[PDB]
């Protein structure tokens, strides 16, 4: 966090600086990989030296910009986030059968959808329009009936 | 009373035309001729 | 005169704390060598040329010459140099190790006059090899204008004796040769 | 419907044709009285800082005042490249391609002709009048004796239009001697100019040697016989080395005044190379500090600081040494020899003199003038005409000037316009009339009869004599080659090229069209 | 164009109707103080400097200069 | 309808949606007809205009309605019920069409449009685009076609791969072969050239003698990643950051095409083309990663170079070069052409 | 309006609307002003026009691209026409000029049309029709001259290219432009006739002297002259040799130092003596690799300091600085060297070789440029262009590229056509007689389309002052009497219609373009209906 920099005395550390930070990378994403991982969920830019090697073993990437947009996909899976890059413990590991990326409203969209077994929460509804505006309130509409049943839980 | 704020009184005839500007570029040229009597001599330079 | 400062940028570390001692005082000494050989050639006064980067003398070489009862001018113009050089007959020297007695020159009494709220220096006597000597005159006046113009009254003065040392000979003025000739061309113009 | 924007003049009809030809006569009109040895100079007014500036030449004068006009514009740009390729004739230029455009204009509107057939016209034309100029020169360069009297001659012409037609007597051998001097060398880069202010204009001389307004720095002496003469480009004050990512590294002060020492012991290890060639002088393009120069003073060498680097190849050429950097071997390295090296002074400001110079390839010219218009004016005089005798000793052709050159061109030019019939021989006949123009206006400037004195120099080249010229000074026709009135071969096709070319353009042109301005 | 010069534009509907009960209410409401023998009296300026005062309820509303057409 | 923008920027257009794209509408109920116009030609892509025809068709059937004693929802009531049945109706009209197995639909969506009659040529295209797209993907970038100011519209032709602008001339690049017989597609994310390599620079040398082993240490680490690309035999090295004249003028030597400045989208489907595979790092290249195709082959269209990929067994990527007089026409023709291939 | 404002769009009152009758009449008006401005410059009687350009710059061309693009315009249909003609330039380079007369043409013949009440539509549906009706007619009637060998084959290059060379300014020296425009085609091209590639050959133009001294020289020309000018001007190599042994560094003369910022520390006297030592082997080590190789002309990109000035000197080894990237590429292409990037990689091997490495004089004082000479044929070309004037070796450069441009459209197999209004005559009396035998709605189509190809040979009469209805006459009834399709208008006035005896040849390719171009421009320009212009 101070001072990021490359120190190199000698022509002999020089050499094996390229190689050096490819082996970093290769020994953390292989424990990931020997756990059976197919996809790893980021909170930030991933840097191009670490999307190489999760391309070797077919790892799908995703960013989770902000804060409470990754919040509700830790509940979907039910998984437990933690900041190191080390092999994460299989009981935090999520379980998503299923992930999609079709075409709906002219965008590459990525499908999370669970199915009958393993059941998951925060569901989202995709509501399609004509109409950009009468998107808005039909958001509101449906908050209007999620509130509702807001009221048979308290009294 | 040159442009600035300084303030030359001069008898000599070729600091007279020097620190006085000419909008007549024949008259312009009797600047010129006072330079030439006093780079080679540097007397007289106000009779030529 | 100052501390070591070369004009390649240098990076001065200071690994343990009890270096930062001998860097003050190599610094003083560094200073004192160099007021110490002045000594050796009984020299009095310094001329230092206008400075560029650092300072021309630090404030700690200052108290090792003024014990040594020898002064000091600064802030000299470079195109002084050659008449300070010619003048005094005093090669100037541009290091400590070229410093000896020969390339100093010499003068009787050295003092600096304060007269009327105005400080001048004067040097009375020049011995020396020389020859091309040299002459100085102090000008006064009420004001810069009446002061510029004495001196401008000496330009015309001093360019009277150069045309007469380069070119020999003379003529009479005051109206003298503006006559004589338009009477000997009047009479040339109706021959011709 | 109007398809350009606003403020946007074009002219798609007859005033187009008449702006084309009008802006071509009030150029030609302004440096018509510059034509000739009795022309008059003209005034130029600066829109800032209130600088005069006087010159006879077209070139400057044409490309100093405004000119808006396209039809303007290109009598410039042929006046910029007039001055650029042969150095002289840049007024013959201007007025030739105006009096084709002059001509031009009565056969299209009086005799209807077509501007194409116009064009076409000047095509055969131009053939028969470069083709006159052929068997019309004469190469002297077989004896070396008629070649060097023959640049005496072309120098009076062309000093001769300018102020200098007074003086040009004795100006006629300084300009002579520089070109020999040059030993057939074409730059002019090579040959300095100093303008001295005061003092009588025939006291113009040629120093042999090189004269640099430079002087020694402290103690050098100004006067001193057998110098070798030595010259370095490169460093030698304050060395920084090469890279920049340098530094030292100081654990104490007790260190660092030994890093800085180590620093003058290459400086005094340098000079101390350079004590080994045995040389009296040396010189540095680059200003040198006060302590490498006490250095030469206990080996008793010369010092001398900012030179301009135009001038070092001035000076290697008149020294006939070689610069030398790297110093470390001194087998292949060469210096200069000089036999006395003086300092003088010439006005307010001293000079550095050099006599007894063993190479003659270079030299220093030293002008007087009584204003600094006179030396602006002495200095552009002279340029033209050492740029046409550096151009003699590539091709040594030449060909009599003062009205003689003009006329004969016509002779071949009326010869060609029987066998073309059509309606181009009004137009080759125009090419023939606009060649009369040139010695009329020189007639003109005199005060003297634009229409007799013009048909007696007619009718004798046609009586089979070709020596016949024009003489303004007693207002007769007079033999060119005694009277020495001479010039150059290139200087000849050049002006007939250029006119032809530039004349070619304007008549092309149906259609002006103006974007706004930005 | 413009068509009418006159109120192109056109406040009509629930609109008009408060606008004339409203300014309507507020000649009545002036004058409330002025109706019993307790009554209090009210001054009005106008333009020519003359004073009147007085609790009458014609002479109060001749007097005053009311913007409002339907008032 | 020829409309400019306040920049000066001509467009030609009748299409509903891209009209409404070029005004600025500032009226809230009049924006609701561009909603409607770029949600038809997002999905669909065509009917864009009829759509607007329509929808301003049933608010002025509604003008005389408004007027009378009708309320508002009284109205809304017989839109909403009879587009129940109408679109029910359609499915009537519509036909299973099993038999027969892109051809017929391909030219009626070229109508109202330019080169609808030139529909005899492109459409030959557009069948062929589609067909290289494998069920459930049919990606929207692999059928990108790039525009070509100058020329013909009738001189297009049909390329089985992408082709992009150079962008950028080497001083090697004349010294590099423009024809290959068996071309090797090696798609890389390094940076080749002389530079600091990761996100910081700094070096510390004491020595003299150790500062001579530092310099030429940079010129082996830019070389060892330069020698692994030749071992592996790739003749074309396509990357996103930019390459030196260091790295192009030692593929020169070796008769091996260099490239870049190239944008990601276009790299997306150099992938898809040959069938290679994105290598971030030179240690990992293996000679299976590489793709191939039957023949490379450099050809300059309006004053300008581009590279030909073509020849690929199976290939997804579909770019066409377009050509036309006016900036105009040729971004009228893909504009054509990619609403003619949402159809299909 | 009800009393509120109505806008639709923001700046209501700047964009202005037009529909109708009167949107039409606006965009036939605004292409012809752009004709009759360049009806005037067709053909070699034509004549030029200024150009004056914001900055003060002045243009004087006949070219349509040129014309056009410096133009400033309002009206965005004449806007269409600039990109019309700079489709022309770009592609094939040649004929300009009739594009812009062709589609005006169209246009005229069209408003005749919508004033009878003909929809648009159905006007473009026939000309495009009648389009590929007339570019079939022609291509039946040309001959393949592919047959003959290449002695001959330099002959039609040499007939189509003073045919290009007229029409523009210094066409008297047309004569010399067409040999040596067609030289350096000879001598950089393909085996098999095909492709050739135009990059190899560049145009540097030079302002001095006079139009005579333009000739061929095969080499890089460069601005930059020998550093340190005490070696001789003139190069020439050693009594036997394999060549110059030109090299080529694109690393300029110092001492190594990392490309990343370091920082090297010196912390003792010993250590800094050791740099000076250091510093003088690095510059005698690289002196030393150029005279082991045997090579002579030293070039760097970024130049080098001036300790190497007098090192070079000593081992006579000419040198230059400040050398752009991109000429770079253009000296080894001529040499068939190969750049050198360090020292350590230098070898016999990568260095160029040429005749002869010399610099001119040119004018009095100018600037200083360097000329390379081949010995033998090689793949690099460069055009050596003088004039009298800044406009002349503008203009000429332009003049001879597309000269250029026609001679490597010949390249491509069995193209030829011959030009002087004789193409499009042909191809007119093709389309009129397929109008009687359709009839219909679109008989009224083939004749706008047959008329309009009939104004350039009616054009080429107006600028040589002859009439345009007996000339059309002659070649129409000529047409019909004999199948002999060389027949043409003759600008020059030589007599002998027969295109045949006057050598104008034209490519196919140039001439099929103007068609394709005109008729799928009107097509787009008379479906404009409402037109929206912005203010400024």
């Amino acid at each position: 966090e101070t001072k990021g920099t490359v120190l190199l005395h000698n022509a002999q550390e020089m050499l094996d600086f390229s190689k050096g930070e490819e082996k970093q990378i290769d020994a953390m994403m292989k424990e990931i990989a020997d756990m059976g991982v197919e996809c790893i969920v980021a909170g930030a830019g991933v840097g191009e030296l670490a999307l190489h090697y999760l391309n070797r073993y077919g790892i799908l990437v995703l960013k989770v910009p902000s804060k409470f947009e990754l919040r509700r996909l830790c509940r979907v899976c039910g998984a437990t986030p933690l900041p190191r890059l080390g092999a994460p413990t299989p009981e935090e590991l999520g379980l998503v059968e299923t992930v999609k990326t079709m075409e709906i409203g002219g965008d590459r969209v990525t499908v999370f959808k669970q199915e009958q077994g393993e059941i998951s929460r925060t569901s989202t509804i995709i509501l399609r329009g004509a109409t950009q505006n009468n998107l808005d309130d039909i958001e509101r509409a449906i908050d209007d009936g999620v509130a509702a049943v807001k009221g048979l839980m308290k009294p | 009373k040159t442009s600035r704020g300084e303030i030359i009184i001069s008898n000599d005839g070729h600091t007279i035309l020097k620190q006085m500007a000419i909008l007549h570029p024949v008259a312009r040229m009797l600047v010129e001729v006072s330079a030439a009597q006093d780079s080679e001599a540097g007397d007289g330079t106000t009779s030529v | 005169i100052s501390p070591p400062k070369p004009d390649t940028e240098n990076n001065i570390i200071v690994n343990d704390y009890r270096q930062m001692d001998k860097i003050l005082k190599e610094e003083r000494a560094y200073l004192l060598n160099i007021c110490k050989k002045i000594k050796k050639a009984k020299c009095n006064v310094l001329l230092i040329q206008k400075s560029i980067l650092r300072d021309a003398v630090n404030d700690l070489a200052l108290h090792f010459l003024s014990k040594l009862n020898i002064m000091v001018v600064k802030d000299i113009e470079r195109e002084e140099i050659e008449f300070l050089s010619k003048g005094l007959g005093c090669k100037p020297i541009a290091d400590i190790e070229l410093f000896t007695e020969d390339r100093l020159g010499s003068a009787d009494l050295v003092e600096e006059i304060d007269s009327d709220g105005s400080k001048i220096v004067r040097v009375t006597g020049i011995r020396n090899n020389n020859a091309r000597p040299t002459v100085s005159v102090v000008i006064r006046g009420a004001n810069n204008m009446i002061i510029d113009e004495t001196e401008r009254s000496l330009h015309d003065a001093l360019c009277v004796i150069r045309c007469l040392v380069k070119e020999r000979g003379l003529i009479a003025g005051g109206g003298a040769p503006e006559i004589e000739i338009s009477r000997r061309l009047s009479k040339e113009a109706r021959s011709m | 419907v109007q398809i350009f924007g606003d403020q946007v003049t074009e002219e798609r009809a007859e005033n187009a044709r008449l702006s084309a030809f009008v802006g071509a006569i009030a150029v030609g009109d302004l440096v018509k009285s510059t034509l000739g040895p009795k022309g008059m100079d003209k005034l130029l007014q600066s829109a800032s800082s209130n600088t005069c500036m006087v010159t006879n030449d077209g070139a400057t004068i044409l490309k100093s005042i405004p000119l808006d006009n396209p039809a303007a514009k290109v009598l410039v740009n042929i006046s910029k490249v007039q001055d650029d390729e042969v150095g002289d004739g840049t007024t013959s230029v201007t007025v030739l391609s105006a009096e084709l455009l002059r001509e031009a204009e009565k056969l299209i509107d009086q005799s209807k002709i077509h501007p194409q057939t116009i064009i076409e016209g000047y095509r055969l034309a131009s053939a028969a009048a470069l083709d006159a100029l052929t068997k019309a020169a004469v190469d002297n360069s077989h004896d070396k004796t008629m070649f060097r009297e023959d640049l005496i001659h072309i120098a009076k012409t062309t000093l001769s239009s300018k102020i200098l037609s007074q003086d040009k007597d004795h100006f006629a051998e300084l300009a002579t001697n520089a070109i020999l001097r040059l030993k057939g060398s074409t730059n002019l880069e090579h040959i300095q100019i100093i303008k001295i202010l005061g003092g009588k204009l025939s006291d113009s001389f040629l120093d042999e040697g090189f004269i640099l307004a430079k002087k020694f720095g402290n103690n050098q002496p100004k006067r001193i016989e057998n110098a070798k003469i030595l010259i370095a480009n490169t460093t030698l004050d304050t060395d920084k080395v090469k890279i920049f990512g340098t530094k030292f590294k100081v654990d104490s002060t007790a260190k660092l005044a030994q890093l800085e020492k180590a620093e003058r012991e290459k400086m005094k290890n340098k000079i101390a190379k350079i004590s080994k060639f045995g040389i009296n002088t040396f010189i540095n393009r680059q200003l040198i500090y006060d302590y490498p120069e006490q250095l030469f003073t206990d080996l008793g060498i010369n010092s001398i600081e900012h030179a301009d680097f135009e001038g070092v190849e001035r000076l290697a050429l008149v020294t006939g040494g070689e610069v030398v950097s790297t110093f470390d071997e001194p087998s292949k390295c060469k210096l200069g020899e000089c036999d006395v090296i003086e300092e003088i002074m010439l006005g307010e400001q001293p000079f550095l003199k050099f006599s007894g110079c063993k190479a003659g390839e270079a030299c220093t010219i030293v002008l007087r003038g009584a204003t600094d218009q006179t030396l602006d004016e002495a200095e552009r005089s002279l340029h033209d005409a050492l740029s046409v005798l550096s151009q003699t000793t590539k091709e040594t052709r030449t060909v009599l000037g003062g009205g003689c050159a003009e006329m004969v061109m016509s002779k071949a030019v009326d010869t060609e316009a029987q066998n073309i019939d059509g309606k181009k021989s009004l137009a080759v006949e125009a090419f023939a009339r606009a060649l009369r123009q040139l010695p009329t206006i020189l007639a003109d400037n005199a005060g003297f009869d634009s229409s007799e004195l013009v048909s007696k120099l007619r009718s004798s080249i046609y009586n089979g004599i070709s020596t016949s010229g024009l003489d303004l000074n007693n207002g007769t026709i007079a033999d060119m080659r005694q009277l020495g009135i001479v010039e150059s071969y290139k200087l000849k096709r050049a002006v007939v090229s250029s006119a032809s070319e530039a004349a070619e353009v304007l008549l092309r042109v149906d259609n002006i069209i103006r974007a706004r301005p930005r | 164009v413009v068509f009418m010069n006159a109120s192109q534009e056109r406040t009509t509907g629930r609109q008009a109707q408060i606008s004339n009960i409203t300014a309507a209410k507020a000649v009545a409401d002036v004058i409330r103080t002025c109706l019993g023998p307790k009554a209090m009296l009210k001054m009005l300026l106008d333009p020519m400097g003359g004073l009147v005062l007085t609790n009458d309820g014609h002479a109060i509303l001749r007097e005053i200069d009311v913007a409002h057409p339907a008032a | 309808i020829l409309i400019v923008t306040s920049n000066q920027k001509t467009t030609i257009s009748n299409d509903g949606a891209t009209i409404l794209k070029l005004l600025d509408v500032v009226h809230p109920a009049a924006k609701t007809l561009v909603d409607i116009s770029r949600a038809q030609d997002a999905e669909v892509g065509d009917g864009t205009t009829s759509v607007t025809i329509l929808a301003g068709e049933l608010m002025k059937e509604a003008k005389p309605f408004l007027e009378e004693g009708i309320s508002s929802h009284l109205i809304m009531k017989g839109y909403r019920k009879a587009v129940s049945l109408a679109v029910e109706k359609i499915n009537e009209l519509a036909v299973d069409i099993t038999s027969e197995k892109l051809e017929r639909c391909a030219r009626t969506a070229m109508s109202s449009k330019l080169i609808h009659n030139n529909a005899d040529f492109f459409v030959k295209m557009c069948v062929d685009a589609v067909l290289s797209l494998d069920r459930n993907d049919l990606d929207d970038k692999l059928i990108g076609i790039k525009k070509i100011p100058g020329g013909a519209m009738e001189e297009s032709l049909f390329i089985n791969g992408v082709a992009f602008k150079k962008t950028f001339s080497y001083a090697g690049f004349e010294q590099q072969p423009k024809k290959f017989n068996n071309p090797k597609i090696l798609s890389l994310n390094v940076e080749l050239e002389l530079k600091a390599e990761k996100d910081n620079a700094e070096v510390r040398v004491e020595h003299v003698e150790d500062y001579q082993a530092i310099v030429d240490a940079e010129w082996q680490l830019i070389f060892e990643k330069l020698r692994q690309v030749e071992e592996t035999g790739a003749n074309i090295v396509l990357s996103k950051l930019p390459i030196g004249d260091l790295a192009t003028q030692f593929f020169a030597d070796r008769n091996i095409f260099c490239a870049g400045r190239v944008s990601a989208d276009d790299m997306n489907r150099v992938i898809q083309a040959v069938g290679g595979s994105i290598q971030s790092t030179t240690s990992d290249i293996k000679p299976e990663h590489l793709g191939t195709c039957a023949l490379f082959e450099e050809m300059q269209i309006g004053s300008e170079r581009y590279n030909l990929f073509q020849g690929c067994p199976q290939a997804k990527t579909c770019t066409l070069l377009l050509r036309g007089g006016a900036e105009q026409v040729i971004a009228e023709v893909e504009r054509s052409l990619h609403d003619a291939i949402m159809i299909v | 309006e009800m009393g509120r404002p109505f806008i639709i769009v923001k700046d209501q009152g700047n964009k202005k609307r037009q529909h109708g009758l009167e949107a039409k009449k606006s965009h036939i008006l605004a292409a012809r002003s752009v004709a009759s401005i360049i009806k005037t410059s067709l053909g070699p009687r034509g004549l030029d026009k200024i150009l004056i350009s914001p900055d003060g710059e002045i243009t004087i061309t006949n070219d349509g691209a040129t014309i056009l693009s410096q133009m400033e315009l309002d009206n965005e249909i004449a806007k269409l026409l600039v990109q019309l003609s700079k489709s022309q330039d770009d592609e094939i380079g040649d004929g300009t000029t009739g594009v812009v007369v062709l589609a005006s043409a169209l246009l005229d013949q069209a408003l005749e049309l919508i004033q009878k009440g003909i929809h648009p539509i159905k006007i473009a549906n026939g000309f495009d029709e009648a389009a590929k009706l007339a570019i079939s007619k022609l291509e039946e009637t040309c001959d393949d001259i592919s047959a003959s060998n290449d002695e001959l084959f330099r002959d039609f290059l040499l007939r189509a290219a003073k045919t290009s060379l007229g029409s523009k300014i210094v066409s008297k020296d047309h004569d010399r432009f067409a040999e040596m425009a067609v030289e350096a085609v000879i001598n950089v091209m393909d085996k098999d006739r095909k492709d050739v590639d135009f990059d190899l050959i560049k145009m540097q133009g030079r302002v001095g002297g006079s139009i005579s001294d333009s000739k061929l020289i095969n080499g890089v020309i460069l601005d930059k002259d020998f550093s340190h000018p005490q070696m001789p001007k003139c190069v020439l190599p050693k009594e036997g040799s394999d060549g110059v042994k030109l090299a080529i560094l694109t690393c300029p003369f110092e001492p190594p130092k990392p490309k990343t910022k370091h920082k090297l520390d010196i912390s003792s006297v010993e250590e800094y003596q050791k740099l000076q030592t250091y510093e003088q082997d690095k510059f005698k080590e690289m002196i030393d690799d150029v005279k082991k190789a045997g090579a002579d002309v030293v070039i760097c990109q970024w130049g080098f300091d001036d300790e190497a000035n007098h090192l070079l000197l000593q081992n006579d080894l000419p040198a230059v600085r400040w050398v752009g990237g991109q000429e770079l590429e253009h000296i080894a292409i001529s040499t068939n060297g190969r750049i050198v990037p360090r020292f350590q990689d230098l070898s016999k091997d990568k260095l160029g070789t040429c005749s002869r490495i010399y610099e001119q004089e040119f004018g009095t004082t100018k600037d200083r440029m360097l000329i390379i000479e081949q010995s033998k044929e090689t793949k690099t070309v460069t055009c050596f262009v003088r004039g009298s004037n800044k406009m002349i070796v503008d203009e000429a450069e332009r003049a001879l590229h597309d000269s250029l441009c026609v001679v490597r459209n010949l390249v491509k197999d069995s193209r030829v056509v011959y030009g002087g209004g004789a193409a499009e005559v042909t191809m007119s009396l093709a389309v009129s007689e397929e109008a009687d035998k359709q009839r219909g709605i679109d008989q009224y189509a083939f004749r706008g389309f047959a008329q309009a190809l009939d104004t350039i040979p009616m054009t080429l009469a107006e600028n040589s002052g002859l009439d345009p209805i007996g000339t059309l006459s002659t070649l129409k009834s000529k047409q019909l009497k004999e199948k002999i399709s060389n027949i043409g208008v003759d600008c020059l006035g030589y007599g002998s219609n027969d295109m045949k005896e006057l050598f104008v040849v034209d490519p196919f390719i140039g001439k099929k373009q103007q068609i394709l171009l005109a008729t799928q421009l009107c097509r787009m320009i008379l479906k404009i209906d409402n037109v929206i212009i912005s203010g400024k």
